[PDB]
């Protein structure tokens, strides 16, 4: 299947340049009718940034055009976005997208990558257990920045009854998030429960076992 | 970011139909095709409708679109719990650049469901570091409105907690809510009784879950 994948999420400081890439699999980047970028500020809708066509011609959102460069690297089968002189107004999830053939009418999208523009610094999380005929248990993923973290259970084997909450921004300027699962009480003595935490901006991954 | 106007939210029960409108101008929707996208929480927009009323492969005929004048509408029939999502319209503007609406959240109606309440003391590992987070979980309730009051040695806590709420559950249309009370270790060791009291339309009186530090 055609897959687009943005580079990883993170933090950029005010006035510096945001640099993202999108790796295309299952399609030769030179064949695409156009490749482009759309962002979504937190809690808001979609905002087009720009596109590059098969010919190499580019069109950019006129409010961003002075700051935007989109280019294609055929050797990497990748395209890129550079956004110069960023400010907190550029905090958003950035999606890459493209349309494989002009005849075709459904562009392929990437997964989105959250870029936070801040003078704060990257901090990885501490993970604590939320220790447990239903029992609830969970993980508290505390004191990290910027967003996001992802949490799975039992390496993705446990999905039923999982709830991973939106993070809250604490007064310290760091996020905290909880993920919980409800399970049979009788499983507590025999089934191992592990929360798998990834904070890609700090390259922090932790598998925390939660025991009764 | 948005240039097209959509209602913030729509709601109906399973099996029913809803419509979501998108209002624009002569120079955008008036002159151009309209597309519609579904955004399941945490995922990219997925195309439902293009060229005003055409479905891409894989989109069922429960979704439909139309355009009249400077407005366009998405219809969803036979609603299912999996349809809970934000929906966006998109078109092109007078420069032939893509533009989008602000999103409409679809909420599925269901019967009242009381939450199941759980309280979690701080872990010994967190305490060893100097902090205590006490967490109260309200699991699988509906409707979304709920109230959590924290009490420490019967003192009502005001301002010392934060909470968040999941999006509606893709299978049972319920919400869940986590609230965290945070104290320093020294303060946490000054008090015995930690209590989370929950009010919700599903509960004929408030439900309290508590523990005594160290017991």
């Amino acid at each position: 299947q055609v897959q687009l994948q943005e580079s990883g999420p993170g933090l950029v400081k005010p006035s510096e340049t945001l640099s993202l890439t999108c790796a295309v699999s299952g399609y030769s980047i030179s064949s695409g009718y156009y490749w482009g970028w759309i962002r979504q500020p937190p809690g808001k809708g979609l905002e087009w940034i720009g596109s590059i066509y098969h010919s190499g011609s580019t069109y950019y959102n006129p409010s961003l055009k002075s700051r935007v460069t989109i280019s294609v690297d055929t050797s990497k089968n990748q395209f890129s976005l550079k956004l110069s002189s960023v400010t907190a107004a550029d905090t958003a999830v950035y999606y890459c997208a493209g349309l494989t053939q002009s005849s075709h009418n459904d562009a392929n999208w990437g997964q989105g990558t959250l870029t936070t523009v801040s003078s704060a610094s990257t901090k990885g999380p501490s993970v604590f257990p939320l220790a447990p005929g239903t029992a609830a248990l969970g993980c508290l993923v505390k004191d990290y920045f910027p967003e996001p973290v992802t949490v799975s259970w039992n390496s993705g084997a446990l999905t039923s009854g999982v709830h991973t909450f939106p993070a809250v921004l604490q007064s310290s300027g760091l996020y905290s998030l909880s993920s919980v699962v409800t399970v049979p009480s009788s499983s507590l003595g025999t089934q191992t429960y592990i929360c798998n935490v990834n904070h890609k901006p700090s390259n922090t991954k932790v598998d925390k076992k939660v025991e009764p | 970011q948005s240039v097209l106007t959509q209602p913030p939210s729509v709601s109906a029960a399973p099996g029913q139909k809803v419509t979501i409108s998108c209002s624009g101008s002569s120079s955008n929707i008036g002159n151009n095709y309209v597309s519609w996208y579904q955004q399941l929480p945490g995922t990219a927009p997925k195309l439902l409708i293009y060229d005003n009323n055409k479905r891409p492969s894989g989109i069922p005929d429960r979704f439909s679109g139309s355009k009249s004048g400077t407005s366009a509408t998405l219809g969803i029939t036979g609603l299912q719990t999996g349809d809970e999502a934000d929906y966006y319209c998109g078109t092109w503007d007078s420069s032939l650049n893509p533009v989008f609406g602000g999103g409409t959240k679809l909420e599925i109606k269901r019967t009242v469901a009381a939450p199941s309440v759980f309280i979690f003391p701080p872990s010994d590992e967190q305490l060893k570091s100097g902090t205590a987070s006490v967490v109260c979980l309200l699991n699988n309730f509906y409707p979304r409105e709920a109230k959590v009051q924290w009490k420490v040695d019967n003192a009502l806590q005001s301002g010392n907690s934060q909470e968040s709420v999941t999006e509606q559950d893709s299978k049972d249309s319920t919400y869940s809510l986590s609230s965290t009370l945070t104290l320093s270790k020294a303060d946490y060791e000054k008090h015995k009784v930690y209590a989370c009291e929950v009010t919700h339309q599903g509960l004929s009186s408030p439900v309290t879950k508590s523990f005594n530090r160290g017991e």
